[PDB]
């Protein structure tokens, strides 16, 4: 076809369009041999092909890829249909070998519909009626595995799949589908809805890992203490309202960079709490001389200052109970050098 | 890391042996045996100290960062900066 | 004989200069130097992180040119190690192992350097975070992370670029809503700039993947999965969508500028490889696609200029066949081609700076580098010449 | 080829000809500063002596014809054959 | 032991295993890897002898590219202080004060370096007398200094250079009336030749000003104070002026001729700096001005070519603009031009050995070390083919 | 000088001739007294110039 594609001038001339009827039913084989391989390729299915999985990594949501992938198949086919009317010239189908040739090409055409899957989507999509209104987040009850207890573990209440349907929606609408108002409605306001729940659902799961982190260490959680009030007290105000809002972009604004401050402030005082054992255990040990122990005094009393400086919660009763225990030390060493 | 520093290190080549060596000689650190390991890094402590001053002596301001030694029968590997003492046996080819 | 400060010390990691020098000088270490058309060049498929992985991104350093960074999405094969990985893969002396690794907490999307800084790698996530990694450091962890905010990006992240000059640098972001945003390298917590792109009616283009013109700022070209090339200015006299075209009928997956510059301005020029197999040349003045693409069907993934040839670039088909398109020689018939072992689902291509060899990712993770034919790697001023006449062509 | 070999080793990039230092630690050839060559020489000497020394505590059927002594300025190499002892300055790029 | 058992040790022929050795280890080194515009540059003023006391000529040393010899002449400020002074000040390193000091009895009007002895300053003073200064000498006085007699300089000098082979130098040197001089560099007490420049049979020549072309000593150019350049020949039958030149209507106050090499021939060509505002691009073999770049109200002062530029050359301006003029770029408008501030009468320009910056003297002693840009300065090959297709334009 | 010099043999065809210097007479006006600024550095500087 591009060999003829370089000369056409006298196809009008019925000379050359002997020489291009002579081998029309070779090109009539091979344009059939050529759609049999489609096919085959089409039988593979979507989810078998590499393609679905591919288009996974698209941000293309299973549907849409499928339904895309079928139709640029069945445009393929038309491509091929219509060059070969072009290129043999009009009524090709009058042959025997065209009409069996155009009778294929329709039946596969009619195998490779679409609107069927579109219909399926739709009806699936009403019937499991999903929706996002309700409260803000949720707090549920779950039995985590290593504790006896029930664990009120927080969640937010949305289900981060719904986005995905707005993408199919706004996949669809374009392809010529069109699809229910009610349908509509509900992904385009998920869809301008996602960064609030989005951003809430980090928020909480960032809060969750650094007070985890604080617990994990128990001997700061008295520092702590006022950031995780505060934090409590933001997430009492915000429970209380429901799922949609005009107060939701500020509030959870404030909570984002309060969470964010809480965190790297933990994280701060986390460092400098490893720190500040290190040098006791150190001065635990540390040779009998007032110089060493002096200059250990020093820099534990620098960091203490530092803290001080930062303005945390809470100093007073940490500086006793750590004075206490450097004293309990002090103690021991004293009793070891004196004995 | 340290595991995972051996690893690679080791599976780089399939390397027979190699340690590692933050400290001035006398590792106690094995991976075949711990003589063929420990009197061998020391000695070759020893000799990278000679050396360091060895090439101090044309200047004191340069200082060996790494160290070769391909013979007919060991490749034998050092790469020093302040206490990183690599020891690698492995075939001459 | 120590038995606990040899072991402090090899518990207390100072071995920060310690493992990055070793790690340069042991594969160089790999030397032995023992006293007793197309071409593949090198293959590279790191087991441990490319075991059953499909490559997300590709860049070559334009300040080291022997550098790359790869990325990855989320591991299928095990959620609890981590997903998001990174790797720097050197030209520097043969080898196995990667040069460097990099973790992100969420699917990393795209990477690329930073040209403001020679050793920064900048990369777009799944989740819609700008990650920050410093190379020169010896770090697993991202150094920075844009806030997921709602200014911010929020939706996967799929193309991040660095504009300007190295004192005139601004990193331009895109989320697949649709929001542009540009950022500096010295802090990466706050858009300097940020809007949603909007082309009429208030509604959004899904942008996929973007380029600029060669050697301008602003002005970006972008693809949308709908099927539809946008030029949209960043910033001139009115932000946004500034030209519409009339496009491929799929989704546009790979979008690129020519590049190649000589005696004749052709940085009009775009490539966008649509899920089509049409790899479509057209040029920003003109509307209409200029020449179309047909070999095959069914998704060819990308394409991009080499920046030595004007008209030779390089398209990837994910049945498992690069091929290399001349345009002044050949219209239509392919003057390289050739398809990686395995028939595998090759991903992204990227041409080396300065041309001379390509770098082909894959979805099983074997990324291969190989050359180019002299005799069609140079250009010469007829190659100009004639690939103007073939652009008077039509 | 004596003058042969010159040529060759002045090839190489950061080498001025051919010097080979015999085991008196006084070089047979004179291509460098002959009192800084004829000290630092003989300091070469000395190391390679007691580097095969060692190689032969734990390696007696080895020999040594390859050492990368390099720094951040010049690198040697030093080849021993049974007398005659070839020491190359190479920068390092 | 000595030297002379390792010459027949060597020439014994057991060397085939050290030969083997030798090519094996070289073989196996062979690999070798990596382990990992116009702006003020600096100044030069000195206090103590630089107050008023104008620059008059500088050079370089080609044993010690980053040293300049100065001569500050003129003493009016104070008549008890020393009457000629001569600084040498370094490159290397950044000193407030000159490295050196010399000063004359009388006014020094010139001084440049010594190729033989590069451990010595010769200069020329305003009597008449030509100058030494032994560097390893402590005592600032002149060391070595020629008589005043009917035999040598009995006029204000000029001129004064050093040229010739390491192993057969010669001291040129002319004065104002035009009897050249050439002493040895290690013994002035007699000038061993000297001759009188004269023009066609009684004309004396005011000579000002010379220039050697690079190569040749027996042959040279000068340019007079009557504002008429001339070539005369060192030694021969013809030793003296052998060429009339119309040149220009007024006083030549600077020549120079062309200073590259390694293309096709230019030591014919040279240029004149002369008191009109009129520097000349123009040449040997011919007669006429070749060209006559002229602007400004002003008149220049010197003028020299570019030592790796083959078109290249600065200009001296009245009201300070230093102005440097790429011939292959442009031939109408300086190709870079900037003012020195506060606009006092530039008076010496010199161009470092190496090409890559500029000096430039001043009226009140502040001599400046310029830097020019890369594209500004180095030239390229095809530089000296386009030079030439320019000169052979007209 | 050399704008016009880009000229120097264009205004003799009979039509470029009537563009140039009938459009340009006010800039002659303006070398005139480019002149006045030059003879100003003659003005007064004798002997302290």
């Amino acid at each position: 076809f591009r060999i003829f594609s370089r000369f056409n001038a006298l196809f009008v001339r019925p000379h050359i369009r002997g020489a291009i009827r002579e081998y029309q039913t070779q090109l009539i084989q091979r344009v059939k041999d050529d759609i049999e391989s489609l096919h085959d390729k089409f039988k593979v299915q979507y989810p078998q092909s590499q393609a679905c999985k591919m288009s996974h990594v698209r941000d293309l949501p299973p549907v849409s890829g499928s339904i895309i992938w079928a139709k640029q198949i069945d445009r393929q086919l038309t491509a091929y249909m219509k060059r070969v009317e072009d290129v043999l010239g009009k009524g090709w189908e009058n042959h025997v070998e065209g009409q069996k040739l155009k009778q294929d090409g329709d039946s596969f055409r009619m195998k490779l519909n679409t609107q069927e899957i579109f219909d399926d989507w739709a009806r699936k999509v009403q019937q499991r009626n999903l929706g996002v209104s309700g409260r803000i987040f949720t707090i549920e009850s779950t039995r985590v595995r290593g504790r006896t207890g029930n664990v009120l573990k927080l969640k937010v209440n949305f289900l981060p799949e719904i986005i995905t349907l707005s993408k199919e929606v706004r996949n669809l609408k374009w392809l010529g589908f069109r699809v229910p108002l009610a349908i509509v409605n509900k992904a385009h306001q998920a869809n301008q809805l996602y960064p609030f729940a989005i951003s809430l659902i980090e928020s909480v799961r960032t809060y969750e890992r650094t007070c985890e982190k604080v617990e994990e260490r128990n001997t700061i959680s008295l520092l702590v203490a006022g950031l995780k009030k505060e934090v409590q007290a933001l997430i009492a105000e915000g429970i209380a309202l429901v799922w949609e809002s005009y107060k939701l972009d500020p509030y959870v604004q404030r909570l984002a960079e309060t969470v964010f401050n809480f965190q790297e402030k933990v994280d701060d005082l986390l460092i400098i709490e490893e720190k500040i054992d290190l040098e006791v255990r150190s001065l635990e040990t540390c040779m009998y001389d007032h110089k060493t122990f002096s200059e250990i005094l020093n820099r534990v009393q620098k960091a203490v200052d530092d803290l001080n400086l930062h303005s945390y919660s809470n100093l007073p009763i940490w500086v006793n109970k750590l004075d206490m225990e450097i004293e309990r030390i002090l103690g021991v060493r004293l009793q070891a050098g004196l004995r | 890391e340290v595991e995972e520093t051996l690893k690679r290190l080791q599976s780089q080549k399939g390397v027979q042996g190699i340690i590692v060596v933050n400290t001035e000689g006398i590792p106690i650190k094995s991976t075949m045996d711990n003589p063929t390991t420990t009197q061998y890094a020391s000695l070759m402590h020893s000799f990278i100290l000679k050396a360091r001053s060895t090439v101090r002596d044309i200047d004191p301001q340069n200082d060996l960062t790494f160290l070769r030694i391909r013979s007919k029968k060991n490749e034998i590997m050092v790469a020093p900066d302040k206490d990183y003492f690599l020891i690698v046996i492995q075939n001459p080819t | 004989l120590t038995e606990e400060e040899k072991q402090q010390i090899l518990h207390s990691e100072e071995f920060l200069s310690f493992f990055d020098h070793s790690t340069r000088i042991v594969e160089r270490a790999l030397s032995e130097q023992i006293n007793i058309k197309l071409s593949l060049n090198r293959q590279f498929f790191d087991e441990r992180w490319s075991k059953h992985r499909v490559v997300s991104c590709l860049d070559w350093s334009s300040q080291y040119p022997e550098l790359l960074v790869a990325s990855y999405n989320n591991n299928e094969d095990a959620p609890h190690e981590p997903d998001g990985v990174a790797l720097v893969w050197n030209m520097k002396y043969k080898k196995t192992t990667p040069e460097y690794v990099f973790h992100c907490q969420s699917a990393v999307m795209s990477a690329t350097f930073a040209k403001f800084h020679p050793n920064l790698v900048v990369g777009g996530t799944y989740s819609g975070q700008i990650v920050l990694w410093d190379n020169r450091s010896n770090k697993r962890t991202p150094v920075q992370r844009t806030p997921l905010s709602a200014a911010a990006h929020t939706h996967p992240v799929y193309c991040v670029n660095v504009v300007g000059t190295q004192n005139a640098h601004n990193l331009i972001s895109i989320s697949t809503d649709g929001k542009i945003c540009s950022w500096s390298l010295d802090m990466l917590s706050h858009p300097q700039d940020s809007m949603e792109l909007v082309h009429k009616q208030s509604k959004a283009v899904a942008v996929t993947s973007m380029s600029f013109p060669v050697g301008d700022v602003n002005n970006f070209v972008v693809g949308s999965e709908e099927g539809s090339v946008y030029t949209a200015c960043r910033h001139g006299s009115k932000a946004g969508i500034s030209e519409m075209f009339e496009g491929h009928q799929g989704p546009i997956t790979g979008i690129h500028c020519h590049a190649a510059v000589g005696a004749v301005d052709f940085s009009h020029l775009f490539v966008t490889s649509s899920f089509d197999w049409t790899v479509k040349l057209w040029t920003t003045k003109n509307n209409k696609p200029l020449y179309s693409f047909e070999d095959n069907a069914d998704y060819v993934y990308d394409v991009m200029w080499s920046p030595t040839h004007p008209a030779l670039f390089a398209c990837v088909d994910g049945m498992g066949r690069l091929d290399l398109w001349n345009l002044n020689n050949d219209t239509e018939v392919p003057t390289a081609s050739i398809s990686v072992e395995g028939n595998p689902a090759l991903n992204r291509v990227r041409w080396t700076h300065s041309g001379r060899e390509i770098a082909v990712g894959d979805s099983e993770g074997q990324i291969v580098i190989y050359d180019v034919g002299e005799q069609i790697a140079v250009p010469r001023n007829d190659e100009w010449a004639r690939f103007g006449r073939t652009l008077a062509e039509i």
